This record gives C-alpha cells, structure tokens and sequence, in this order.
RNA sequence: UAAAGUUGCUGCAGUUAAAAAGCUCGUAGUUGGAUCU
RNA sequence: AGAUACCGUCGUAGUUCCGACCAUAAACGAUGCCGACCGGCGAUGCGGCGGCGUUAUUCCCAUGACCCGCCGGGCAGCUUCCGGGAAACCAAAGUCUUUGGGUUCCGGGGGGAGUAUGGUUGCAAAGCUGAAACUUAAAGGAAUUGACGGAAGGGCACCACC
C-alpha cells in the first residue's frame, strides 16, 4: 500500500532531470532542497517526493535509469564507452574460411590471402530441425 | 564505387569482413536478397557476396554524404547489438541517434516530445527496426538498412547485404559506413588507416564488462 | 458468416468422412471433426502407487499404463473444458497448448 | 481452351504494366499481335520488341515503357463503319486528346485516326491509351 | 458469364425476353391478370353508387377513423 | 500542358518515378527523392554533385526500391558492373 | 501569430517556398493549415456539406457526436474535403475546415476538344471510389457546366472545373462516401499519365535541401 | 523482380526450367552410343528408352525401361552425342 | 417456424387434398 | 418515358444480401491455336 | 404444473445382402467448366531428374529407408498495401466506369409460395415444370457499440466467505 502516484513520480523525475547537482542521498537533505527549489503546497507531498527522489538516487548509482535522462549521464556514458582494446578482436593471425567462401574470395581477387585457413565443410547435411 | 580504384575494396577490409563473419548470412533467403548472395553452403548457410556488400556500402555512404546538414540523417537501432555502434556513428559523423526503443509517432506526430523530421534514415535491422521504417513511408523518408539474407526489403531504399545478427558484424558495418562517409566528406584521408578501430563500435555483454572490471 | 476457413473440420480433398461415436454422449461426429484425445495414464493412481508397489511380489515391476482414445463431439468437448472458446484472432492458432 | 490470342497478349501486357515490369513475354505470337504491337509502338506506347522464333509459333518479348494505362481487346470483332467510329471513340477512349482504337481494315491494321484519314471502316480489334 | 459472340443475337434477345418476365412491373403490365382484376378496368376514374359509409381504422402506429364509402 | 496558342496552362508538372515512369502524386507520402553524392575520380571525395532518383511509394511497398535504386545507380556509373 | 512547428512550416513562413506547387511537387505532407492560409487564404471558400449525428450505445444512454463534412477550395485549381467528428457542432465544423485545408490537392484541368483559351474541364475520364460509391468524371464541351448531383457539383465547382459530365453508382445517398469518391476522382486528375506528360522529369532541389542552411541558421 | 531480362536467360536458369517453359523448348533427353566389351559394334540408345534393347552382336540386355531414364546395364560404356 | 416443419405441414395438406380429390 | 447500371448489347448480379443445376456425358446452338507477299 | 419430449427398460418397420423403384440432401468450397496473366515462403502426396553423406540387402553398382535441391500436376497452409470487396474476407471472390477471352445454368424488394393449377414421371411417398389474386415498407447482408446469457476465463469485497 506504498505505491507512489504519478504526481510524486513525475515531480521527482523532473527534479532529478533538472537539478541533479544540488540533491544528494539523505532524505532529510533532499526534502530541504526540494522545498527550496519547488512550490510544494503540502509537507506530506514534499516528504513523498523527496523519498522517491532518494530512492531514485539509490537507483542511479547502480546504473542509468530508464526514465531518467540528463546530458550529464549521456557524457558520462560516452566516457564509459570510450573503451578500446589493445588488440582488435577482429584481425588475427589465422581465420577459418570455408571452401565456398574461398571460391567467392578468389572471384574477388582476394583469394590469395595467406591469413585464410581452408577449413573443411560440415561432414553431413543435417541442418533442419525435425518437423512435427 | 564506379570502377574508381580509389574506391575499390582493400585486403584489410576483406580480412575485417571475414573475421567479423559479415559474409555469413542465415539459413533463410528473402527473394529480394537473391542478387546479393554468392552461394549456399553445405550446412544451409548463405554466403554474402562481399563485393556487392562494398558496392551497397559505398552507395549508402554517397547517399549520406549528399545531406549537407549531418543531423538530418537519423541512425536507428532497437537491438542492443547495434546501439553502441549507432551512437559511435552519430558521434563521428554528426548524425542524430535513436538508440533503444523507437517511439511510434516520432516522425508523424508533430506534438510529441521526440518529434523530428530527418532527411535520411539508417537502421540496423529492418525486421527489428520495422517501426521507424513504416513511419518513413509517411514523411517521404529515404531509408538505408543493414540487411541479412532473410531481411524484408519493404520500405528499404538502399539495402546493405551483411550479417546483422552478430555484434562484431554490426559494429564493423557501422564503423565502415562511418569511415566511408568521412572519407567522402573530406575529413580523414583514404591513404592511412583510420585512427579509430571497429572494436569501439562493438557491443559487449554486461558479463563482458564485468569481466573487464 | 463463416467462422472458420476449414469449417471446424479437416475435410479437404474428399467428399465424405466416416463418422465415430462420441465417448461421452455417443453422438455421431465425423472423425475429422471430432476432438481426439490420447490419454496415457498410469493404471493406478498416484495415491495407490505406494501401497501397490509396496505389496508387489516383484522388485521394480513398473506398473502398466492405460492408453485410452477419446473422441469428443463439439458440445461435449466444450462442456468438459477440453477445448474452450477463443478470440477471433486467437481462433486461428493451431499449436497445441504447451502443457 | 485458348481463343483470341490477341486478348491473351493484351492482357499479359496490361498486367505487366500494372506490375511496373520493364518487359513482358507474349506467347503464342501472331500476325495480328505483331501488327497491333507495331501500331502501339509508332505512337510510343510500348517501345521495341523482339520475336523469338520457336518452330511452332512465335513468342514476343516486349520492352515496356511505363506510358501505357490500358490496352484492351474488343471481342467479338465488331465491324465498324466510319459513322460509328465516333461512338466507339466516346465509349472506349478516356479523352479526345489521346488514346487510339485499333481496327483491321482492308488497308491493314491501324488506329482510328488513320482509318478516318484513309476513309475506311473495318473490324475493331481493341484499344490502347 | 454472358455470351459475347457475333452470332449470339438470338440467344441474347431470347434471354432478355424471358428474364423480363421476372420483373414485377413488366409482368404486371404484360399478363392481363392485373388488368382484369383492376376494379377500374384500366381507367383513371370510375363512377359508382355509394352503398354505405364506413369508418376504417388507421394502421397500428396511428389512431384515427378514416371516413370512407363503399361504392 | 500546351494549348493551341502554345502557352503552358498546367499548374505544375508532376515528377515521375525513375523506376516505373509513373507519375508520383501530390499526396504520395511514401515516395522519396534521394540524392547520391558524386565523387571525384582521382581523390574519391564529394565534388558537390549528385544524382537524383525519385521512387514512388508503390515500388517502395513492393520492396523493389532497393533493386530500382541499385539499377539506376549502375546505369549512372555509380555502381561497378557486376 | 503563426509559430511554425515543422520544417515546411518554417520555410513557408520565412517566404522560402514561393507557391503551393513546390510543396506538391515533392509530395510533402502539409500538417499546418497556416501554410494553406499563407498560400491560398485569400480565395478559399468553405462550405459545410453535411452535419451528421452519429451515436455510440452505452450503459445509460447513447453518446451523440456530430460529424461535419466540409468542402473547401478557391474556385480555381484547388479543392479539399474534411470530415471531423466532435461532441459540438461548431467544434466539428472548425475541425472539418482545418482538415479540408490540410487535404487540399491540385486539380488538373484540360480541354474537351480544341484548346482555345484556359482549361475548362477534366483532362480525361477519371474515377474515384469510396465504399461502393463510384464517381466518374468525363470531359465536357465548353459551356455545358457541371452535369452532376449537388454533392459532387459543389466539389467540382470549388475545384475550378467549369464543365464536366458525371456518373455515379452505388449508395450515393451516404453523402460522406459520395464526397470522398468525387474527391478521389478530382485528385486523380494530376496522377494520370497523359502523352503530354511523357517528357522526362527534370529533377530540382527539394525545399528541405535547397533551404537546409536557412533551417539550420534560423 | 521488375527488371528480369526475358530475352537472355542465364543458361543455369533455363536448364532449371521445365522443358516446355523455356524460351525455346528443348528436350532433356539425349542419344548415346553404347558399347559392350562382349560386342564388336556400338549401338544408339535413347536416354529414355521404353523397350529392352539387346546387343547387336550378342543376346544381352542393354538397357531396361524405367519411369524416366532407362537403366543401362553395368559394364557398358555409354557416351552422349551432340 | 422451422422451414422443414412448414414443408411437412404443406405435404400433409397436399395428402389431405389428394384424399379430397380422388 | 427518363430517372432504372432496379432487365444491364453498351452495362448488372449469383461465397455469406435473391441466386451455380448433386454430378458428369452428350446433339443442335455459341466459340474455336500458329502459319501462305 | 402439464411432456403426447429430453432420461431409462423393452421393442415393430427399418438398419444387412440380392433384384426392381425413388432421384432427393446445409448433395456445401453455400463459390459452374475451359484458357491466359498476376507476389513470396515453408511443408505434404505421386512421378521424374541431380547430388555430399548415413543405413539394409554379409562386400561393387542397381535398388530400398533417410538427407539436400530442381521440375511437373495435386490436397492444402502461412504471409503480403497484387488487386478486389459493403465488409467478413478472397492469390481469387484479382486482372471491372481504364467496364468485351469462350460458354452453360441462374437471380430481379419481402410475403402469398415452391403454394394453387395444368402437364409429365412414380406402385406409392413424391420428383420436375410452376402462377395469380391479395398483402406489405421494408425483409435482409457484413461490421460496430451496448445490454443480456441456465458461455468460458480472470479480479474484488466481513453490506461475500473461510
């Protein structure tokens, strides 16, 4: 019986989406900053909004939230995804290639590449799942 | 390309394709993707003619370049396998990304918050990106798609024939498209290899990042 | 108006299908229209299995099963909840319930 | 069975043009079909076509330029006098500015305008516009 | 479908002539039973002698007594 | 277009599909007009020129916009033979 | 004061588009009626074809809405039809006028016989269809006027068609289907490929491409 | 689709077709010179022979009629003509 | 009324009439 | 008489609104592949 | 309540076969037949063709059983903004005011009525053909929203229960 109405959720989302810098993790400070930067006509409504704001702060620390979107998160995530390995996972010494794709490459005049190892095709022709 | 040897396909590009499994399609073939397939394997897998892949990638890059406002190109990915690739493409090339769920009415509902009017649309998979594609049919939107052998070609104007199932292949195709578009624009040269590499565009499972941390 | 493309039966490519008697009411129903159940149930219940296996003169006798073929008519099959009404879209579905 | 090979030819052309195809195969061919296609071509409606010679009856590969709205046959081949030509034009043609009724006359197979120019009636084979 | 042949004039005309008899107005105006059963005998007016005054009750939705006469 | 006097009396001249030549309508919102950047033959860079292809919504619905655009580009020298 | 919401609206407001025909040439969807007011909003006349009360059965009564069918168009070369349903008749008419403005299409006019003067009739026989209602427009000689039912006559007059023969089949008593079928027939006039349109199309720069810099910088 | 060249079909596609639906119909059958080691002369056998052919210089079966192509007895060398 | 029972009534009427007109 | 394309040759319908004979065969009738300067 | 029914025990004709009649069914795909064109896909039946590989006839080919394709007819299915349609829906019910491939049957608001009457067929029952007077503003099709159901499935409540 403690589900939050869309008023509280939406107000918390807007406050978090605009004023991320000011708020923290302690409910007794989120309530004060919220009542400072917002017109909340009731103490109980302010308490509910600040509690959900504290819950949202506990939610974001473990990862980006679906309903929360600010530019700071976008830049932080682009910093996070600024990861490049030492060796490319693509190009290695030996890559297996089937005889048919080997013929396709020799048609393209790239069939003389030495990185290619001509593997043998499947022994049989069992690739359809049984019907029924 | 147009038989322009400066635009011809390189040995390194072929090796990248073969390593990412780009040439490897599925076991089913849409009748409109027949012209892009070389031959079926002994295990029912269709091999994608990478010459046609390069031709269609260059055609798509040419279409992208002929939009002098780069933000008027919209790059869409609903699957996680192409979200990071789409974001990297948008960052490098200046396009507008939609990574995640595409809200219906984005192209059609003028009142919506995410309403936009792109001039060209690029998607990772026509099957998984069917919603923007359909909306493309409402606002005169040309469409580029990375199409597998069984991809449906409805509302797809430039279909790039490539494996779009594996993360490696999707990332490599988006990286190659960004490289080609930049090379045609003028920024970055066609002589030395691009300083960025495909693994930036790839997608890593959350378990992979946990392993890397 | 037509409710089903197959008319609630499988009489494609023939003119007459031999009838069968409903196991419940003995109604005559075409063999391709009747709803067919094949119940393979243990001949003893899951309650009596313990006493029967304890009292067996053999060790690991494995009790035999019971293979019954039931041919319900549409009225009886609906009343017995073996099949039920479906939405106009869901009617077309032909995969059996997962069970 | 098959009757009025011209009807089948024109139906194939019409259905291929509706589908947006650049070529259509017509089989079997005939002198009437070739003459009708030539009358069509002189007005720029279908463009060039090729007659494949198989040793029983010809086939025709007709290149299609998407200028054709409807090609149709008039069965039976009603005999048309010069007086009734205006009524046939009103019935079959979309406008007085374009569209041709093809007739077989003793002077050959030709459109209605050429029939009026040569002052001859004939039997109506079909129309195209 | 219908017969479209240069020698089908007789069949078409015969079919039209038989099918006209399935039109109620044509059959009424071309059988004679309606003309013979018409009290006026095909006339527009007729003179008669009033036999009595009657009050006919209106149909069910309405309620009135329409004054008529037996002539 | 032309009257007897020769002046043009149309409101406008609608464009035709580059694939089927059929007229693209005023309310055919599934039709596209796509530009393909032309490239300098030696540097391989955008020279400011492009080829314009208009495809009606019917062809795009049929899934033949890909083939039609590929064929239009091939005939323009954009796409290599074979 | 009109504040554009779309790129086309911004281009029209900033006097980048010089006529409705450039918008029509590229089949762009017009989503703001202020564009139509800008380009034709000195000659457009509206006319309410019908007010139709429709009802939805509910638990405690029938909910009644009114559908306004409104035809619009300057009586030269442009016509639109709008159908809007609302709980209020005035609101329905306002919405129908907006929708008719949004659906205005160019009307191609041609000649019946010889080509002296301005076009006066349809270029050819056209047919529009809407729910079993088939409306055929046939070119007519100059001075004959519109030979039609009143409902298609209103739209044909607002389209600028001086004279035209018509045929109707189906349930034309349903004014909405009749109006939509004749609107389809009218709009098919410019989609018809006549031999005077066989000349190859000379592609031009689209409004979004030819004024992309203006859109970026404004 | 929408641009298939019907005048110049590829030989593989034309061989895939039914023998009557080809551009110009051609049979799938052929004639073979067949030669038996126990014979000093060759004979001509239809690929789809409906009768039991015997060796010209012997009394041995040469091919047995089947549903389609005839079954040539083993040990006999057969070469197609034309 | 079920149409087949109306047909049955008509047939019984016809039989009664046949008994009427011998 | 037109409206009535509600007699439909032009020009109608026949799965469910009225309607394809239970099913084949079959004479008259109607219709009939390419080809000859 | 009544049951001249539903339920139960019996039970005649019949149900079975032979010969002679009857010729009717929601005899249904409620969809005439012949021909052409028009999307895709995966199955399945028969025949034919081609091919890795597995298995049986102890081992070689043939041939069987599989596997992968192709072709031809066939019973169907899924999908599709082919197109059509009032829609339901239909790859035919598409190629239809841009209306004409050939041909047969057949309909013309609802009732009266598939009735009366005549003819014909049958041993009969009945079959085929088949009206009119009179009456009537609607009958009807598809779909939508409600309301209802001695329809199903979910959810809630000490003015429900445990």
């Amino acid at each position: 019986g403690r589900v939050r109405t869309k008023t509280v959720k939406k107000a918390a989302r807007v406050i978090i989406e605009k004023y991320y810098t000011r708020l923290g993790n302690d409910f007794h400070t989120n309530k004060r900053v919220c009542e400072e930067i917002a017109i909340i006509p009731s103490k109980k409504l302010r308490n509910k909004i600040a509690g959900y704001v504290t819950h949202l702060m506990k939610r974001i620390q473990r990862g980006p939230v679906r309903g929360i979107s600010i530019k700071l998160q976008e830049e932080e995530r682009e910093r996070r995804d600024n990861y490049v390995p030492e060796v490319s996972a693509l190009d290695q010494e030996i890559i297996e290639v089937d005889p048919d794709t080997k013929e396709m490459l020799k048609l393209l005049d790239f069939g003389s590449l030495s990185n290619l190892q001509v593997t043998q095709p499947t022994v049989g022709m069992n690739f359809k799942t049984p019907r029924g | 390309s147009g038989a322009l040897d400066v635009l011809q396909m390189k040995e390194e590009d072929v090796l990248k394709f073969l390593a990412a499994g780009t040439h490897l399609g599925g076991t089913n073939l849409d009748f409109q993707m027949e012209q892009y397939i070389y031959k079926r394997k002994s295990d029912g897998i269709y091999i994608i003619n990478l010459k046609r892949t390069w031709e269609k990638l260059l055609l798509a890059a040419r279409a992208i370049v002929a939009i002098e406002n780069p933000a008027d190109v919209s790059v869409i990915s609903s699957r996680n396998t192409g979200q990071r690739a789409v974001l990297k493409f948008a960052a490098a090339t200046g396009a507008t990304p939609i990574a995640g769920r595409f809200t219906p009415g984005t192209f059609t509902n003028q009142i919506q918050a995410a309403f936009r009017e792109p001039r060209l649309l690029v998607v990772t998979d026509p099957r998984a990106d069917h919603q923007p594609l359909t909306e493309a049919s409402y606002v005169n939107l040309p469409t580029i798609a990375l199409c597998n052998t069984d991809s449906p070609l409805r509302y797809v104007d430039i279909a790039i024939p490539c494996n779009n199932k594996g993360a490696h292949s999707v990332g490599l195709m988006w990286w190659m498209l960004a490289r080609e578009v930049l090379r045609m624009r003028g920024t970055i040269s066609r002589e030395h290899p691009w300083e960025v590499m495909p693994d930036l565009y790839f997608y890593r499972d959350p378990e992979e990042i946990e392993k890397e941390e | 108006t037509k409710k089903r493309r197959n008319n609630g039966r499988a009489k494609k490519g023939r003119g007459h299908v031999q009838p069968i008697r409903c196991t419940n009411c003995a109604r005559c129903v075409p063999k391709d229209k009747a709803i067919k159940k094949f119940v393979i149930r243990n001949i003893v219940e899951a309650a009596a299995v313990r006493d029967i296996s304890e009292a067996s003169v053999f060790d690991a006798y494995v009790l035999p099963k019971l293979y019954v073929k039931l041919h319900y008519c549409v009225s009886c099959v609906i009343h017995s909840k073996v099949v039920r009404n479906r939405s106009r879209e869901a009617r077309k579905d032909r995969t059996p319930p997962p069970r | 069975v098959r009757m009025n090979v011209l009807a089948d030819a024109l139906k194939s052309i019409n259905n291929a043009e509706k589908r947006g195809k650049r070529q259509v195969l017509i089989r079997p061919c005939s002198k009437v079909i070739v003459r009708f296609l030539t009358v069509m071509m002189k007005h720029g409606y279908i463009g060039e076509f090729e007659i494949i010679d198989d040793h029983r009856a010809g086939k025709i590969v007709v290149n299609l330029t998407g200028r054709l709205n409807k090609c149709g046959v008039i069965s039976p081949r009603f005999d048309v006098q010069l007086k009734d030509l205006e009524k046939w034009q009103n019935n079959l043609l979309p406008s007085r500015q374009f569209g041709f009724i093809v007739l077989t006359t003793s002077a050959g197979i030709m459109d209605h305008e050429e029939a009026r120019r040569k002052h001859t009636g004939g039997k109506i084979l079909g129309f195209f516009f | 479908g219908k017969c479209r042949g240069l020698r089908t004039a007789r069949k078409l005309r015969s079919h039209r002539r038989d099918q006209k008899w399935h039109d109620k107005q044509y059959k009424k105006a071309h059988l004679g039973t309606a003309l013979k059963a018409n009290p006026f005998g095909g006339a527009s007016h007729a003179k008669g002698i009033v036999l009595e005054k009657v009050g006919v009750e209106a149909k069910q939705p309405n309620s009135a007594i329409r004054k008529c006469v037996r002539v | 277009m032309q009257n007897d006097a020769g002046e043009f009396v149309d409101l406008y001249v609608p464009r035709k599909c580059s694939a089927s030549n059929r007229i693209i309508g005023a309310k055919d919102h599934a039709s596209i007009q796509m530009n393909v950047a032309e490239v300098d033959k030696v540097t391989g860079r955008f020279n400011g020129q492009f080829k314009t292809y208009a495809i009606c919504g019917a062809i795009r619905r049929m899934g033949e916009s890909d083939d039609s655009i590929l064929r239009l580009a091939k005939a323009d020298g954009i796409v290599s033979k074979n | 004061e009109w504040m554009p919401v779309t790129k086309l609206g911004r281009l029209v407001k900033d006097m980048k588009i010089k006529s409705l025909e450039e918008i029509y040439l590229f089949s762009l969807p017009i989503k703001e009626s202020e564009i139509i007011d800008f380009f034709l909003g000195a000659s457009l006349k509206d006319e309410v074809l019908k007010i139709m009360p429709v009802q939805k059965q509910t638990r405690a009564g029938q909910r009644t809405r009114f559908k306004a069918f409104v035809a619009i168009g300057d009586y030269n070369g442009h016509v639109g039809l709008g159908v809007k349903c609302s709980k209020e008749v005035a609101t329905a008419i306002r919405g129908a006028i907006i929708l008719a403005k949004l659906s205005i299409v160019p009307v191609r006019r041609g000649y019946w016989g010889n080509k002296i003067g301005k076009p006066h009739t349809v270029p050819c026989k056209v047919t529009g269809r809407c729910g079993s209602v088939l409306v055929r427009l046939i070119p007519a000689p100059r001075g004959t006027g519109i030979v039609s039912a009143p409902v298609p006559k209103k739209l044909l007059m607002m389209a600028g068609i001086d004279d035209c023969y018509t045929s109707a089949r189906g349930c034309t008593a349903t004014l909405g289907n009749f109006a939509k079928a004749t609107f389809d027939a009218i709009s098919k006039t410019y989609s018809y490929l006549t031999p005077d349109l066989w000349k190859e199309t000379v592609f031009t720069k689209s409004p979004y491409q030819e004024f992309t810099d203006h859109l970026v910088k404004t | 689709p929408l641009a298939k060249d019907l005048l110049h079909p590829s030989p593989e596609e034309e061989k895939r077709k039914h023998k009557k639906k080809r551009l110009v119909q051609s049979p799938n059958s052929y004639f073979m010179d067949v030669k038996c080691p126990g014979c000093y002369k060759i004979t001509t056998v239809f690929s789809h022979a409906q009768t039991v052919v015997l060796c010209v210089g012997c009394s041995t079966v040469l091919c047995q009629p089947t549903g389609g192509k005839a079954r040539l007895t083993e040990g006999c060398s057969f070469r197609r003509k034309q | 009324m079920r149409a087949k029972w109306r047909k049955k009534r008509m047939r019984r009427l016809k039989r009664k009439r046949r008994k009427m007109r011998q």
